[PDB]
RNA sequence: AAUCCGGUUAAGAUUCCGGAACCUGGAUAUGGAUUCUUCACGGUAACGUAACUGAAUGUGGAGACGUCGGCGCGAGCCCUGGGAGGAGUUAUCUUUUCUUCUUAACAGCUUAUCACCCCGGAAUUGGUUUAUCCGGAGAUGGGGUCUUAUGGCUGGAAGAGG
RNA sequence: UAGAACUGGUACGGACAAGGGGAAUCUGACUGUCUAAUUAAAACAUAGCAUUGCGAUGGUCAGAAAGUGAUGUUGACGCAA
RNA sequence: UUUACUUAUUCAAUGAAGCGGAGCUGGAAUUCAUUUUCCACGUUCUAGCAUUCAAGGUCCCAUUCGGGGCUGAUCCGGGUU
């Protein structure tokens, strides 16, 4: 359901203690017409819901990666 | 012979009022100790149509004298009454049009509706579209009230009675020829399945006493006694006098 | 619908004036203005007693 | 609204306009060039009598 | 000729505060900076002190005597203005537009507001002005 | 234009019913759709709905009338005979 | 009668027309008298009185409707309340108001 | 009171499987918000804000509603242009013929008639509808508020389906 | 939507689709209904006109009775025949 | 005589709510001794409001935080009218 922006408030739901799983997904797209760029997603599962969070840089996305917490079972891709 | 249509009506199956669409019973405010020693206020909310009756009803909302809450009363229209006007029912009510009094306090001439026949019935006489009756006289010895009910036939009734004043909404209403058989079927289809009726002359010897024949005629007179018994009664019920009348009118 | 109203917060049931829900705004109005006007009025119903049963 | 988008350009006042405008409820005007040449006449009249 | 000097009692009939009590502390009748139109800077009550009686316990009086002013800015058709007034120089200096915006400083104000309508609701000089206009 | 010589409204009926029923007919639904003056906002805007109401447009005042006018003259006297009895009461 | 002193006002002198700018004219208290039309509601017509006692200007009912006031003051509208604010050769602020 | 999509069997599917939701009944904690102006602030207003006590009792709304007629706007369909694939016809002709190009319930931001609010003051009467109604009981005009049916955008969700 | 040349062995709403018309008379005004398995009519019905009863401890009618009922959530511009 | 009765029987209305008598003020009333008399006895410019054994006054209780009695709202007869 939700998407959730915040990066701060991601890595909040990511500690919440009953968030047991989370997924990325990389999605290609493109510039406004011109280049193509990678798209990352993270989505954690709540107890209810299912946040996500839209990266468009990979400079940034490759540090939050990092930044995950490492007890949270992560499917990546 | 059959049972036939007239008697028929009576088991009452069919032929029943057919009230689904109708607003409430028109009675007026259940006369009460502030009505017989001081007075009391409404405001009438909406005056809204009702079906079957010809004169709209009006929403008059009284206060609960007696514990607070709102007590709201379908009083029949009278013509000049509009939304938001107060109306005010009582002993010591003032005479304007739409206060409910009793006829002990009006004047002669005064042009009242919905007047009671016994104190404390709730609105009993001159109720149809556009009628009244008029108090012509009073009487201190032994209270009664001389009134003119609306076929003429006056009457004599008790002055703690209540009436409404005015004329009551809705005049002129059977002036319009209802011009067709459909507004007649729309007309009776909210009232009861009185229509559309089928005349006895056309039918059998079973079906009424008019019947028969090869010729469509009565047969023997159609005025039937009063003393008759229910059955034989189907045409001029202890008629008196029958004919078209001549002369003025307005009779002694 | 009717019963969906149980679930969502009081400020999509309810504007923050007097009579708020249910009367709307200048009907609010009027019934201050009546309410008050009235009750100024019939606080003169007692002083022309004061003045006209007392010149009795 | 060929009369609306005149009204709101300025190319005419409100009460042409409004005389115009009854008069387009009613026939008067077969098409949009008739009106505008319309509009030229009587503005030019107006012209001429000022 | 001028009927809404500094003293007059209003009941406000547009806003939240729909229905309740306020004075006029200082009318603006050609307008202002902002607000092009003639408004008052009000000083009014919200929660009303609630009617005590003979037999209310001591502490029992004092939270039936809680008052709730407020502050507001409102135009002059939302006002009814009554015949009645009010002296109200004991807080005249504190509204002012300075204690508008930079909203720290309401509260400073309401607290005067409040200190001095308990100080006239406590020998009940004004009547009318702290009984609940009802509706 | 004009279009009718005589029946106006109750050309709608086309050829039926006779004609002194539809003159009688023309001459209360001229009354009924016409739109009368409102006895309090002064504009002219009151439309009989649900036949004996009679609504205003604006102003939302309603009152009971007549069938098919607003107030018939035997009932325009009615108020007129109590507005003199009104007044033997006093003076 | 008082129409024609009316005229003589609406030709010679300053007048407005209509509720909301009668009470603009009276709490600016610039207002001298206040005319009424019969067929205002009755709640306007007291909210009218009242801001005419803050003020100690007198009123004067016109007795007729809105139209016939509408009709009185010279414009083709109806008009419901009329406030006479500088009088011109007309002397109505002295006749009986 | 409350859900949809995708897949599945020889025969069941809004019911199974996977994903995404919601509603009621009941538990309960943690955060947030309120508080020494003890039961929130803002806006002139229409009203707004993640919240922001409230019994008895009264009132009001939704439930709640005819039929016909045009008018506007949406959805699906129909038509159709460029383009990425596949199939057909080709003695000649035809940048050709057929076909796939899809997006749910639910959630967040945003979007309109109508209604309403403020300023203002209207006759050389002005707005405005296919349809003549509206304005001193305040129109036109400037500027705002709301319903969200609906639509867009993002999530669902491209990892599904084609 | 109108118009113009030009052409067809004068053909062209080319298949489909798709009113016969007029002068009259008897009669019922009409639209509507009915003998479902022989009659759809000039019958019935209807609007419209008129008449009769009736002011509720009432009019007409039902019930074996009853502290029962229909018209009546009615009131003479109404109900009933 | 058809008069007068209410207690039988009969009718009607109300969540059987203020009946009947007496008094209390005013006031029409004229006094033929002093009151012989009858009427009144909280609400009318307004689509607002009216609910918590009732505020007030007065006496208790044992002063807590609260409760109770009378009056405000005249007595009498319990015949719902």
């Amino acid at each position: 359901a939700r998407e959730i922006t915040d990066i701060k408030q991601f890595l909040e739901l990511t500690r919440r203690a009953d968030v047991k799983t989370a997924t990325v997904k990389i999605n290609k797209k493109l510039n406004k017409a011109g280049k193509p760029f990678r798209q990352t997603k993270f989505k954690v599962r709540g107890s209810s819901s299912l946040y996500t969070l839209v990266i468009n840089d990979a400079g940034k996305a490759k540090k939050l990666i990092q930044s995950l917490p490492p007890t949270l079972k992560v499917n990546r891709l | 012979g059959r049972v036939i249509r007239n008697q028929r009506k009576g088991a009452g199956s069919i032929f029943t009022s057919h009230t689904r669409l109708r607003q409430g019973a028109a009675k007026l405010r259940t006369l009460d100790y502030a009505e017989r020693h001081g007075y009391i206020r409404g405001i009438v909310k909406q005056i809204v149509h009702d079906s079957g009756r010809g004169a709209p009803l009006a929403k008059v909302v009284f206060r609960d004298p007696y514990k607070y809450r709102l007590r709201e009363e379908i009083f029949i229209a009278n013509e000049g009454v509009h939304t938001g006007q107060f109306i005010y029912a009582g002993k010591k009510a003032s005479l304007n049009v739409g206060n409910v009094l009793p006829l002990g306090s009006v004047p002669e001439g005064t042009i009242v509706s919905n007047v009671e026949e016994k104190p404390g019935d709730r609105g009993a006489l001159a109720r149809a579209s556009g009628n009244y009756v008029i108090i012509i006289g009073h009487n201190p010895d032994e209270n009664k009230t001389r009134v003119r009910l609306p076929s003429g036939a006056k009457k004599v009734i008790s002055s703690d009675a209540r009436g409404v004043i005015g004329v009551i909404a809705g005049g002129g209403r059977v002036d319009k020829p209802l011009l067709k058989a459909g507004r007649a079927f729309h007309k009776y289809r909210l009232k009861r399945n009185s229509w559309p009726k089928t005349r006895g002359v056309a039918m059998n010897p079973v079906d009424h006493p008019h019947g028969g024949g090869n010729h469509q005629h009565i047969g023997k007179a159609s005025t039937i006694s009063r003393g008759a018994v229910s059955g034989q009664k189907a045409g001029l019920i202890a008629a008196r006098r029958t004919g078209l009348l001549r002369g003025s009118q307005k009779t002694q | 619908r009717p019963r969906q109203y149980a679930t969502v917060s009081k400020t999509h049931k309810t504007v923050s004036r007097a009579y708020g829900g249910s009367r709307c705004a200048n009907c609010v109005k009027e019934r201050i203005i009546r309410a008050f006007l009235i009750e100024e009025q019939k606080i003169v119903k007692k002083v022309v007693k004061e003045q006209t049963e007392a010149a009795k | 609204r060929l009369l609306a988008k005149y009204r709101d350009a300025g190319k005419i006042d409100k009460h042409l306009y409004h005389v115009l405008y009854k008069e387009s409820k009613g026939n008067a005007f077969k098409h949009k060039r008739a009106l505008v040449e319309h509009i030229i006449q009587a503005k030019a009249d107006a012209q001429r009598e000022k | 000729a001028k009927f809404l000097k500094a003293g007059k009692v209003a009941v406000v009939v547009r806003g939240r505060y729909a229905g309740k009590k306020v004075v006029i502390v200082k009318p603006h009748d050609e307008g202002s900076k902002s607000h092009p139109f003639g408004h008052a800077l009000v000083a009014g009550i919200e929660r009303y002190p609630l009617k005590v009686t003979k037999k209310h316990g001591a502490k029992k009086v004092a939270k039936r005597t809680k008052i709730k002013p407020f502050i507001k800015v409102v135009n002059y058709n939302h006002l009814l203005p009554t015949r009645y007034t009010l002296d109200v120089e004991a807080f005249k200096s504190v509204v002012s537009t300075e204690t508008f915006e930079q909203p720290s400083q309401r509260e400073e104000a309401k607290k005067v507001v409040k200190k001095a309508f308990e100080e006239r609701h406590q020998a009940g000089k004004n009547q009318w002005f702290f009984s609940k206009l009802r509706f | 234009a004009k279009r009718t010589k005589k029946v106006g409204i109750t050309g709608k009926y086309g050829v039926r019913y006779g004609s002194s029923l539809r003159r009688q007919v023309k001459k209360l639904e001229i009354q009924q759709h016409a739109r009368y003056d409102c006895s309090f906002c002064g504009k002219k805007t009151v439309k009989r709905g649900a036949a004996g109401i009679w609504t205003c447009s604006c102003c939302k005042k309603t009152v009971a009338g007549g069938a098919y006018t607003v107030s018939t003259a035997a009932a325009a006297t009615v108020r007129s005979t109590i507005r003199r009895l009104r007044e033997m009461v006093e003076a | 009668s008082i129409n024609q002193k009316l005229a003589l006002v609406i030709k010679s002198g300053k007048y407005t027309l209509g509720y909301k700018s009668t009470v603009k004219s009276l709490r600016q208290g610039k207002s001298k008298l206040i005319i009424i039309a019969a067929n205002t509601p009755v709640l306007r017509k007291s909210e009218l009185e009242y801001y005419a006692m803050l003020s100690k200007t007198k009123v004067y009912y016109f007795q007729g409707g809105n139209n016939e006031l509408g009709t009185a003051v010279g414009k083709l509208f109806r008009v419901g309340v009329v406030s006479i604010l500088e009088a011109g050769d007309s002397d109505i602020l002295t006749t009986l108001a």
